[PDB]
Parts: structure tokens; C-alpha cells; sequence
RNA sequence: UAGGGGGGCCCGACUGUUUAGUAAAAACACAGGUCCCAGCUAGCCCGAAAGGGUUUGUACUGGGGCCGACGCCUGCCCAGUG
RNA sequence: GUCGGUCCUAACCCGACCCGUAACUCGGCGUCGGGGAAAGGGAAACGGGUUUAUAUUCCCGUACCGCGGUGGUAGGUGCGGC
């Protein structure tokens, strides 16, 4: 639904345009925290929400997590990046 | 849309008019209803429908034009998209 | 004697030939042997001025990739999708066979025999009206007023040609007419035959008058057909 | 002046010399800036020059790194979004 | 502006006659007013070339008449094929 | 360096063109008016034919004549020649 | 090697095949191929000196282009910014 923590999205701006990404936290109304999580070459970086297209997929995590703690969720959840 | 219901929202509750703000509220959350005009840009229309069908916000398509919405409200300009945040004393959500 | 302008035109010299290297290519539909029963879809990507045509043309890109020119209808928008074929809707800009076009519809760019690419009702502001359908012929009213029968498998496009009202405004100056004629290498300025010498014209001579009826028989030889050729009547009404 | 230089495709310029001559130099004209395929708007991050000037530049100094460098960024984002939304089912 | 009777045909001055000056002036006055767009509804449509009309705001480009965006026969064809 | 001016009449509406070497004009052209042929393998035309011009065109088009901006107007006669 | 011609196409022209002509060094022709711009498109050099007479062409100084090599590196297997 929303830009919920745990949402899978594609970047549509910049170098890393065409790549999935899982949302980890929320900073301001406009900015959120996105991790590539070491499936793909994207680090832990603040991005604008205009530059992401959200996918219906989702993941079970908490508001603010780690990279070794997300990779797990995608183990069984059934989500390749 | 209904002149009387939307004017009652205008004076009792709170509205946020404009396509950028509407798209942002449909993407992050914080709106109750979104109203889009027939002839609005297909880009904006598609974005709104997608983000709101995901978030779970109802979208009403106003059959008239953007100019007509703007004039319905007390405004000399286009209002292609509109977001109802705070309803009040009106039955506007009852129309979607 | 000496020759007439109408006899010098037949030789095919630069003074008389059309400058068609200046124009955009010819306008034809799509061949049947490649649109047999497929109902092709295309998108309009440009509308252009054509110097040899009197009507604006549009550039359509089809799905495979093929680009083509069409004669543009009044109302067509850049970014609009058109359909060519038998199962195409009845909408301004679409091309269908006459057997699938209701009575009362306005139509342009009609073929003479099926597959010939388009012959009839092509100019700015013209339209034809479908009058009657049968199993052997479709009767259409052409802009000259005349009723004509076509084969029901001939193709036509729905709507009116764009560029009408062209003659609502005076040319005003000789120079504007100079440029308008130069654009298509028309003979301009035009001389009068009664102020030519007798060696030059069947009219002609120092007293500047036609001295015989200006109505001339359909069977007269070339060099002699000037004035009113095989006229049924003459005059005001 | 030679006829080849009486031709107004050569952009003449006057230049004073270390010997006090004040001579005329001739050069060819620069081509205009790259434009978008969809909208015809100008592009950013793309340099102007003749072929010999462009061949004295490396690859990454000729275009921006982001994908679809032949499009303006708005149209690029349109394209990426449409790809995404068609990659759902 | 500061002419009683002549309009755009004040560029002519004395020449070419009443009928022709009047007609040119009328056609050009009706052509040079901003027209309603069929996509956005605003009055921002101007002529580019003979038969080609463009909106300044939305960028919409469409085919029409020589000196006006619409023709009578065009309106009739629209009405009829909207019926069918 | 650096216009002589004003009032009547005839022709042609105007800018434009013309008899290289005795005529620059009241002669030609012009916008515009009106008549004729023609639905395309057409109508008009070149050529011994093959082929071709108008034609990368289709009646708001192409070809053929007469009058000649604009304003007020354009009467009667089809026996004769066509 | 750096200036112009030797490349590209324009309007246009030619040949072969094909058709016509009693025939041709004549007339055509869609296509295939070939030509067609010393002011259109189009890689790269400037200053100073030297001769009776040449010079962006010789000499001095300082440069650039194309092709071909040698040897290292960026990369293949890397990053900064919403
Ligand atoms: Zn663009
Ligand atoms: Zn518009």
C-alpha cells in the first residue's frame, strides 16, 4: 500500500536505474532509507520518493534494520533482487 | 462531484488542491479521498490510480474539466487533481 | 504557322514540367497483399505541409516499424491511433472497405478499383457521401455532384480532408500569385490570344477581335481547339 | 580574398600578429547541440564540436552516465516507469 | 487600434479597393484570435501553417482548416459519426 | 550638400514589363469577374511508333477562352453563321 | 601528410538488359550499375626569417591528423552525488 518499511521498489533515476531495492526506514516526508542489501550493487543510502517506483511485493521487517537481517527475510519470503 | 458537498468540505474541513500534492499523498499516505478530472494528463492519472489502488485510497473521477473544477471552487485556475484530507458535516466519502 | 502553349507543353520541357523533387513522396494506403485480413494499427507522429498537394499530410508509424504518409483529416491529433482494415471501427481517420461503411457517412480517398491505392476526393476541404449499398455496387455522391458506383471491396477513409476555406481570402497582389505559381511551375503570366499575331493563334490579328464563333467542335484537329470546346450552351444562365 | 572564402561558411576573424601584420584567419562553424528524440528539447551533459574536436575526448566526457542518455530526464523516467509497470504480471 | 475602419489592411494604405481590403481584414482578425483547445479547454491555440494548429500550453498539435480550426462539414461529419 | 509651386481636362486603376541599334506609350501583364471541357484506361497535348507531358497530381483540382482594382449597372433579338 | 583537386550526393547525363524503327552513330525506357560541385557537405599548421625571381611548400622555432608498432595503466573483476 504505502511506502511501508519492507516494500520492494525499483530505482528510476541515476546510475542505479533498473534495480530493485527494499525500504528500511523513513527520515522525512520526502526521504526514506533504501538498501540494495548485497544481492545487488547498491549501498545504504537516503533517496527521494520521487525516484522510486513501488512494487506490490513486500517483506516482514521492523522500522530500521540491518543488511544481514534483511537478506534473511528474502531467503524464505521468496524475493530475488 | 456535487457543488454543495464539495463547497461544504471546503468551508468545514480541509482540502489540498494540486496534482503534485495529490500524487505525494497517494504515494506516502495521509489522504482520505482523491478526485481527478476526466481530461487531466494521462501521466498524472496513471500515477494516481496506481499509487492509490495500492495504498487503499478511493479515487473519484469528476466528469467535467479541470477549468470547471477550479471555478466550482473559488479559484481562477485549473484544479486537475484534488485531495480530501479532513471531511466535515458533508457526505463526500459516500460517493465512491 | 507557329505553335501554341498547349502544344509546347506536350514536349515535356522545363518551362512546363512539375518540380516534384521538391515534394514529399506520393500518398498511397497499404497493399492488400500485405493487409489481407489483419487490421493494422498505427500511431500519428507528425503533421506536415506538402508543397504539391493542397492538403496537409500526416506521418504514421506502424507496429512493425514501417512509416508512411496519409492525407490528414480535419481533427486528427498527434499521438492518436488509427486502424486500417475490415474490422476497424467507424471513426474519423480509419480506413475500411465500402461494404462496411453505413449510409450517410462522410468519406474521402476512395479507390477506383480495389487495391489501386487511392484516386478520388483528395483536395483540401473535400468530402464524399455514401448514398446506397447493394451486393454488387455501392453508390457514392462525389463533390462534382455526380453519382458513381464502386465495387463494395474498394477502400475509403472516414471524415473530411483538412485545409478547407482556402479561397475565402483574395490573393490581392501579382507578386503573391508569382510565388503561388512558381511553387508548382504553372505557366504564369498568361497571355491573350486576341492580342497575338495571326501566325500565333486562330484568334489574332491587328484588329483585336474574334471573327468567328468561339465554339469549336469536339472533332477539330489540334492547333484549333481554343475558346469554348464542344459547348452545350454559353452565357449567363 | 579567394572565392572559396567569399562564401560565408568560414567565419572570418581578424588577429594581430607578433610582427605587426593584422591578418585574417578562417575557421569552419560549430554544429548545434543535441536534442531529445521525443520532445526536441536540448540535452545536458553532451559537448558541442566538430568530429576532430570530439575525437579528442574520452567516452565518459561525451555523455551522462545514467541510462538512456539520448532522452531528457523526464522522458527517461516515463520510460523506466512504464517498463516497471509492464513487468508486474 | 487607432483606425476607425481599416484594421490589419492599413498596411495596404490607399491601394487595391474596398471589397478586397475589407475581406482581408475580416479573415485575418478572426484568424489571429486565440482559440479554445480540444484537449485542455484553454484559449491558447494558434496557427502554425496552412491547415495546422497548435496549442501553446499543452503542446497539442492538430489538423484543421485554412484560416479557422474547424469547418462546417467537419462539424457535421463529427456529429453524424458520433451518432454511428 | 540641398524640392519651384498651385488649379482644370483626356487615357490607363496602382508597383511592374516592352520594339538589343530612330517608338517607354493610351500598347502588355496584374489582382478580380464570368463562360466552357472533364469522375482519371478522363479532358487537353507531343510523337513514325514505342512510349510520354499535365502526374510524387484527382473537381477548394487540371486544362481552355473573353473582360480587366473599386463603386452604380449590364436592356431586346435563336430568322442567318456556329 | 596539414592549402585546393583525388570522397558524397543535387538538378541532370550515360551504358547494359528491354521495347520501337526498313535500319542506324536515331527515339525511348523501370531497373541494375556508373558518372555529375577547384565558392554546396567534407581528417589535420601557426609565427618569424631566407631568394634576382618560390614560399602556411625551403630554414628556425613550436604544433596537430591517420595508419602501424613498443611499454605501462583504467577496465574486464571501480566509485562519488536524493
Ligand atoms: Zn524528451
Ligand atoms: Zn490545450
Amino acid at each position: 500500500p504505502a511506502i511501508e518499511v519492507g516494500r520492494i521498489a525499483v530505482v528510476i533515476a541515476g546510475r542505479r536505474a533498473g534495480q530493485k531495492v527494499v525500504v528500511a526506514d523513513i527520515i522525512d516526508k520526502n526521504f526514506v532509507l533504501v538498501t540494495g542489501a548485497g544481492l545487488n550493487k547498491v549501498k545504504r543510502r537516503r533517496m527521494n520518493v520521487k525516484h522510486l517506483e513501488p512494487l506490490p511485493e513486500r517483506v516482514n521487517i521492523q522500522r530500521g534494520a540491518s543488511d544481514e537481517e534483511i537478506k534473511a527475510a528474502l531467503e524464505g519470503a521468496g524475493i530475488s533482487l | 462531484d456535487f457543488a454543495f458537498e464539495l463547497r461544504k468540505v471546503q468551508d468545514t474541513g480541509k482540502i489540498v488542491m494540486g496534482a503534485k500534492k495529490s500524487i505525494h499523498l497517494a504515494k506516502v499516505g495521509g489522504a482520505k479521498l482523491i478526485i481527478v478530472a476526466r481530461n487531466a494528463r494521462p501521466d498524472i492519472k496513471e500515477d494516481i490510480y496506481y499509487y492509490a489502488k495500492l495504498s487503499g485510497i478511493p479515487v473519484y473521477e469528476f466528469e467535467g474539466t479541470s477549468v470547471e473544477l477550479g471555478t466550482l471552487l473559488g479559484r481562477p485556475h485549473t484544479v486537475s487533481a484534488l485531495a480530501v484530507i479532513d471531511p466535515g458535516e458533508s457526505k463526500i466519502l459516500a460517493l465512491a | 504557322g507557329k505553335s501554341l502553349i498547349q502544344q509546347r507543353r506536350g514536349k515535356g520541357t522545363t518551362t512546363f514540367r512539375a518540380p516534384s523533387h521538391r515534394y514529399r513522396g506520393a500518398v498511397r494506403y497499404v497493399p492488400l497483399n500485405l493487409v489481407q485480413e489483419r487490421t493494422l494499427r498505427g500511431v500519428v507522429e507528425e503533421i506536415l505541409h506538402d508543397p504539391g498537394r493542397t492538403a496537409p499530410v500526416a506521418r504514421v508509424k506502424f507496429e512493425d516499424g514501417t512509416k508512411k504518409l496519409i492525407i490528414a483529416p480535419e481533427g486528427v491529433l498527434v499521438g492518436q491511433e488509427i486502424y486500417i482494415g475490415p474490422e476497424a471501427p467507424i471513426a474519423i481517420g480509419n480506413t475500411l472497405p465500402l461494404a462496411k461503411i453505413p449510409e450517410g457517412t462522410y468519406v474521402y480517398d476512395i479507390e477506383g478499383v480495389p487495391g489501386d491505392g487511392g484516386k478520388y476526393v483528395r483536395a483540401g476541404g473535400t468530402y464524399a457521401l455514401v448514398v446506397s449499398r447493394e451486393k454488387d455496387k455501392v453508390i457514392v455522391q462525389l463533390p462534382s455532384g455526380e453519382l458513381k458506383a464502386f465495387n463494395p471491396m474498394c477502400r475509403a477513409t472516414i471524415g473530411v480532408v483538412a485545409g478547407g476555406g482556402r479561397l475565402e481570402k483574395p490573393i490581392v497582389k501579382a507578386g503573391k500569385a508569382y510565388y503561388i505559381a512558381k511553387a508548382r511551375n504553372r505557366f504564369w503570366p498568361k497571355p491573350r490570344g486576341v492580342k497575338m499575331n495571326a501566325v500565333n493563334h486562330p484568334h489574332g490579328g491587328k484588329e483585336h477581335h474574334i471573327g468567328r464563333p468561339s465554339t469549336v467542335s469536339r472533332r477539330a484537329p489540334p492547333g484549333r481547339k481554343v475558346g469554348h470546346i464542344a459547348a452545350r450552351r454559353t452565357g449567363r444562365r | 580574398m579567394k572565392p572559396m572564402y567569399r562564401s560565408r561558411s568560414w567565419r572570418r576573424k581578424y588577429v594581430r600578429t607578433p610582427g605587426g601584420r593584422t591578418v585574417i584567419h578562417f575557421e569552419r562553424r560549430k554544429p548545434k547541440v543535441a536534442h531529445c528524440a521525443m520532445c526536441g528539447r536540448p540535452l545536458n551533459g553532451v559537448p558541442r564540436g566538430r568530429p576532430s574536436e570530439l575525437r579528442k575526448l574520452p567516452k565518459t566526457k561525451k555523455r551522462p552516465e545514467r541510462p538512456y542518455p539520448n532522452l531528457c530526464p523526464s522522458c527517461m523516467r516515463k520510460v523506466m516507469k512504464a517498463q516497471v509497470r509492464a513487468s508486474i504480471t | 487600434g487607432r483606425t476607425t475602419k481599416v484594421g490589419s489592411a492599413g498596411r495596404f494604405g490607399p491601394r487595391y479597393g474596398l471589397k478586397i481590403r475589407r475581406r482581408v481584414a475580416a479573415v485575418e482578425a478572426r484568424m489571429k484570435q486565440k482559440h479554445v483547445c480540444p484537449v485542455c479547454g484553454r484559449k491558447a491555440v494558434r496557427r502554425i501553417s496552412t491547415g495546422i494548429w497548435q496549442c501553446q500550453k499543452c503542446g497539442a498539435t492538430f489538423a484543421g482548416g485554412a484560416y479557422l480550426p474547424t469547418t462546417p462539414a467537419g462539424k457535421v461529419a463529427k456529429r453524424v459519426t458520433a451518432s454511428k
